[PDB]
């Protein structure tokens, strides 16, 4: 299950990503659920001290994706490639954010 | 009615050494939000592997090292900015074909 994920926060807001990013480094990330639009996710995602939020879309065909040109199955496989190469994220997923 | 721009809009590139490329793109509006540069770059066509890196949007130049003298390489400078709700988004990208000598 997503929960099992340290990277996966679920049900957090924009100004609790900020607090759960605040002993955060460069790199510092974590998967919510966005509340300017339910259902949807996203990514924030710290460095050099600013928080940065991606949405991560939904593709017609069910894949995910936060650049139209890295489409994936599955959230687990989305957060692997991006904490290899930023790939249109202003550097990688590295440090999950701790859970609070 | 979804909408996109083209950011950076003007792209320059020259040979500095056999190896390597100074790159230059215009400077952005402050009407376009632009927090960081993107650059890309790799052997033309086929969807083929880039190298990446990103510059802060302070900056409009780069240098590329590491090519292949005579090769051709594809050069992409995509521009992301941040959005009226607080979200990252992707301007529509610039390239260029080039390579040294």
């Amino acid at each position: 299950s997503l929960e099992k994920h340290s990277w996966y926060h679920g049900p957090v807001s924009r100004n609790a990503a900020e607090y759960l990013l605040s002993s955060g480094i460069n790199g510092s990330f974590l998967v919510r659920e966005s509340e300017s639009s339910p259902g949807q996710r996203s990514i924030s995602l710290r460095y050099e001290g600013r928080v940065y939020h991606y949405r991560i879309n939904t593709a017609s065909d069910g894949k995910l994706y936060v650049s139209s040109e890295s489409r994936f199955n599955t959230l687990a496989e989305l957060v692997h490639h991006h904490s290899t190469v930023a790939d249109g994220l202003i550097t990688t997923l590295h440090y999950p954010a701790p859970k609070r | 009615g979804s909408s996109v721009s083209s950011v950076p809009t003007k792209l320059e590139v020259v040979a500095a050494t056999p190896t390597s490329l100074l790159i230059s793109w215009d400077a952005p509006m402050s009407s376009s939000s632009v927090y960081y540069y993107r650059i890309t770059y790799g052997e033309t066509g086929g969807n083929s592997p880039v190298q990446e890196f990103t510059v802060p949007y302070s900056s409009s130049t780069a240098t590329i090292s590491g090519l292949s003298p005579g090769v051709d390489y594809t050069i992409t400078v995509y521009a992301w900015g941040e959005d009226s709700a607080g979200y990252m988004f992707m301007y529509s990208p610039i390239s260029i074909n080039y390579r040294t000598c």
